[PDB]
């Protein structure tokens, strides 16, 4: 099912695990690098099903600074006391960005999955995903990443691993499929709130009425994603011209520098030929900017797939429902 | 201030590829990146606090702060023409502030007035019938005319249509780049 | 006025109940914790909780109040939302061991706020009965306590309880998320047909004789409340507006797909 390469597994997110995320959904940290915490479960039936995971609370007002690891191990000893071990099967985040994988935490979680191959990284975003498919995605830095290491180094060891060509997005693992039997008690609250106490269930049913009333679900999202296009994709094209300003453009008259002197003198050096071809700072594609390059131009792909299901099924409901 | 805060407040609503890179922004990034301002004291802020209202056109408010306390601080006295350089300035304030609602405040403006516009800002009807005519041909604005009646029906609709064109500010700067990609390749 | 009226928790209290209960360190029958939250001085609005080490039986019970302070230290760091308002146990209500954990929490000694989770094979009885303990004079025995009920309310982040609504869809049959909005159309369909099957029996009951009692100017009030917002009255210029929006929205995703192709033509010419 959700078996990975040589060791790593699927993740099963039980219904109280998303609630451990949505208790710190967006509260304390709007545009902050929110690390919603570390997901700890165990190697269980092909999918490391989550037990618990508490948000690792960085210096939370404006910026993000990783805390004392005294909290980490003392808290997950606090768990050891009446609950499961720190079986940290990854880390997870919100993080006011549907359809992204960050650069710094990409490196951090690759190094996480380097220490333990059997690890995944969950990204749950609320309806800020734009409604908007695939709110929860448990991404992992791939087993091609894992083979060719360390790690995806920029000026050297970039195209030198893009020769075999690492896969970049591979096994964005499935999330929640089975009646985990952490449910029967939740069904026992479900039936109670479906019964005589049907004020709160209908509160949430009614709550989505005003997420389309005043929010620019499409307009503000396609604006920020289009300004992600103009900045990222076009400076990507300037990178494409600049790696051409070096590999062939500059190289072309490095060749005309070599050739115009009859490729050296018989009796003596051959000083100029050896002195020339001064290799430009990009000698091989600059293919670590371009790694996250592909992954963030595909972040635009799953952000344009967002924009797809926004406009298509909204105007589906318009032309099917209104005609009265 | 009359070749930049007027010429280029047209393409500054999501059409950036005409920005002249030597202008007031030499100093406009300075006397705006200050946490506190009031009634200006220096030359440049006293040459700005009427400019900032020359964006909210106010013919009244902008004419009243190039002639505040400069006739001591060298504007009127020094330019060896006693009162006339202001009669020049006032005119290039009166006129260059009718060329503003034309370029800025035209969104829900469909039917507009061009007799009352002469009563508002007090320029000569022909010296307003000329530039209101110029507004269409010289600045290729989306507005129609039958000027036997002295009128300019707009029918502009560009507001949430220039947003998908503000996507073509960058959807061009995707497919304008593929034009430049294979120039280098071969 | 009495402070013991209502606890407005939300299912994240049941999150750190059930996960904690079903790992438990083999704390077989009785898992217990200290509840942390806010108070409206009449209501008790709560966000989170945690299960503590206990060995509650006759007549031994332990609540490591040093550890409960350690957890509060880590909890207040996690989020500044909450104060330790009392303790929440699983089954059941007033015991002689509850009142031992009372005097353990009168080491803590804010207002005693307890939350008793019945572990039975029932429906009619609630899976949580929140309690406060007034009277509460008490310089006597252990603690003279009187269990007055706090009504069980789920009143926090509505999109969270939309997250819970999905968890209650998984409670019936998961329900994985790939086509969320895609098959929320199936959910919207099922909702619209329950409305239809509702309205049909309401009509046909009075079509015979004496039906549509609790519907005439309530469901009829909220049938004209359907046509309030969809459809727009009957404007064919609004048909023109939203088929012109279809032209707009298709063309937004249209060049989204032209960027899709350009993603490969840009970054994969890199791979020559």
């Amino acid at each position: 099912g959700g078996s990975g390469d040589s060791a790593v597994k699927q993740v099963q997110i039980d219904g109280l695990v998303v609630l451990k995320i949505i208790k710190h959904y967006q509260e304390e940290g709007q545009g902050t690098e929110v690390v919603q915490g570390v997901l700890l479960g165990l190697v269980v039936e092909d999918r490391l099903e989550i037990t618990n995971c508490f948000p690792f609370p960085q210096h939370t007002e404006d910026d993000a600074d990783f805390d004392e690891v005294q909290y980490q191990m003392e808290m997950m000893r606090s768990l050891r006391h009446v609950n499961i071990d720190h079986l940290h099967v990854g880390w997870y985040q919100s993080t006011y960005y549907g359809s992204f994988v960050t650069r710094a935490l990409l490196d951090s979680q690759f190094s996480y999955q380097h220490a333990i191959e059997e690890s995944v990284v969950l990204i749950y975003d609320p309806i800020k995903t734009a409604q908007g498919s695939l709110s929860l995605k448990a991404y992992r830095l791939t087993p091609k990443l894992m083979e060719v290491c360390k790690e995806k180094d920029f000026s050297p060891e970039a195209l030198k691993k893009a020769n075999i060509t690492f896969e970049h997005m591979f096994e964005e693992v499935p999330i929640v499929i089975k009646n985990s039997h952490l449910i029967n008690v939740l069904m026992w609250e479900l039936e109670k709130k479906s019964a005589v106490a049907d004020k709160h269930e209908l509160l949430s049913l009614a709550s989505s009425n005003h997420l389309g009333k005043n929010l620019q679900l499409l307009m503000d999202r396609v604006d920020e994603m289009s300004q992600d296009i103009v900045k990222y994709n076009t400076y990507m094209r300037n990178t494409s011209k600049q790696q051409q300003q070096k590999h062939q453009y500059q190289q072309r008259r490095q060749q005309e520098n070599m050739q115009r002197q009859s490729r050296g003198e018989p009796p003596l050096p051959e000083e100029d030929l050896s002195k020339l071809f001064k290799p430009p700072q990009p000698p091989a594609r600059m293919d670590s900017l371009l790694i996250a390059g592909q992954i963030n131009t595909y972040c635009q792909n799953i952000k344009e797939f967002t924009a797809q299901n926004l406009g298509k099924l909204f105007m589906a409901q318009a032309l099917q429902e209104y005609n009265n | 201030y009359l070749v930049s805060a007027m010429l280029l407040e047209i393409p500054y609503m999501a059409a950036h590829e005409s920005d002249a890179r030597r202008r007031m922004i030499s100093k406009q990034f300075h006397h705006q990146l200050r946490v506190g301002e009031r009634q200006p004291l220096l030359g440049p802020p006293e040459s700005m606090r009427e400019h900032v209202v020359a964006a909210s056109k106010a013919m009244k408010m902008g004419d009243w702060k190039t002639c505040h306390s400069f006739i001591i601080n060298e504007k009127m006295n020094g330019k060896v023409w006693d009162l006339f350089p202001e009669a020049d300035k006032v005119r290039t304030m009166l006129v260059r502030k009718i060329q503003e609602e034309s370029l800025r405040t035209y969104l829900f403006t469909y039917s507009s007035v061009y007799d009352s516009i002469s009563m508002e800002t007090l320029s000569d009807m022909f010296e307003l019938d000329l530039p209101t005519v110029h507004s269409i041909i010289s600045k290729m604005i989306i507005n129609e005319e039958l000027m036997a009646s002295l009128d300019q029906p707009t029918q502009t609709v560009v507001m949430h249509r220039t947003e998908p064109t503000a996507q073509q500010n960058l959807a061009l700067q995707l497919a304008e780049k593929l034009g430049s990609l294979v120039e280098n390749n071969e | 006025f009495p402070g013991g009226r209502v606890v407005r928790l939300h299912p994240v209290i049941l999150a750190s109940i059930v996960d904690s209960y079903e790992r438990r360190n083999e704390g077989a029958a009785r898992v217990i914790g200290t509840l942390l939250g806010t108070v409206d001085k009449h209501s008790v609005e709560v966000t989170n909780c945690f299960s503590v080490p206990h060995n509650e039986s006759e007549d031994e019970v332990a609540v490591d109040m040093e550890f409960a302070k350690n957890m509060y230290e880590l909890h207040k760091k996690v989020s500044p939302n909450e104060l330790i308002l009392g303790w929440y146990a699983t089954g059941h209500d007033i015991t002689e061991h509850s009142v031992l954990i009372h005097e353990y929490y009168s080491r803590e000694a804010p207002n005693p706020i307890h939350l008793t989770v019945d572990t039975s094979l029932q429906n009619g009885r609630m899976s949580i009965k929140a309690y406060v303990s007034t009277s509460m004079g008490v310089p006597g025995r252990t603690m003279g306590v009187m269990f007055t009920p706090l009504t069980v309310k789920y009143a926090y982040y509505d999109t969270e309880r939309i997250g819970v609504d999905l968890i209650m869809k998984t409670c019936f049959s998961p329900n994985r998320v790939i086509g969320l909005s895609s098959d929320l159309q199936q959910v919207g369909g099922a909702s619209a047909r329950i409305q239809d099957a509702l309205s049909t029996v309401l009509q046909y009951a009075e079509d015979v004789l004496s039906g549509k009692v609790s519907a005439d100017n309530t469901v009829g009030r909220f049938l004209m409340s359907l046509v309030n917002q969809v459809p727009k009255i009957v404007p064919d210029d609004f048909e023109t507006m939203l088929n012109s929006n279809i032209n707009d929205l298709l063309m937004v995703t249209y060049l989204a797909n032209l960027t899709q192709s350009q993603i490969a033509l840009n970054e994969k010419l890199v791979n020559l």
